[PDB]
């Protein structure tokens, strides 16, 4: 039991650390990308509020 | 006959099973002493989940 449960929490921490390294950079880039991109989106949509004639 | 023979049948079965388990225990008790060197990050686990 205990040697099989240890081998499960072993592989759980391995599968976590292999994500944590890669999630942390993405999270540190989050909202300074979001708010630039939303400012860009609303400004870009204003170019389509304009029917051709 | 049935008492003298069946006492030998039931005993020889247990004389194997307890010798088999007496070696499997010793394999497990050495595999355990490989993991005891690695895991020092238990309290980290549920935070990092």
């Amino acid at each position: 039991r205990d040697l099989t449960l240890l081998q499960r929490e072993e592989r759980l921490r391995d599968l976590i650390e292999k994500q944590d390294e890669v999630l942390t950079p993405v999270v540190t880039s989050k909202d300074p990308f979001k708010d630039n991109y939303t400012t860009f989106a609303t400004a870009l949509d204003s170019t389509r509020h304009q029917l051709a004639i | 006959n049935l008492v003298i023979e069946e006492y030998q049948r039931k005993a020889q079965l247990l004389i194997k099973q307890i010798r088999d388990m007496r070696s499997e225990h010793v394999a497990l008790q050495n595999q355990q002493k490989l993991a005891e060197k690695v895991d020092r990050k238990i309290s980290d686990k549920d935070e990092n989940i």
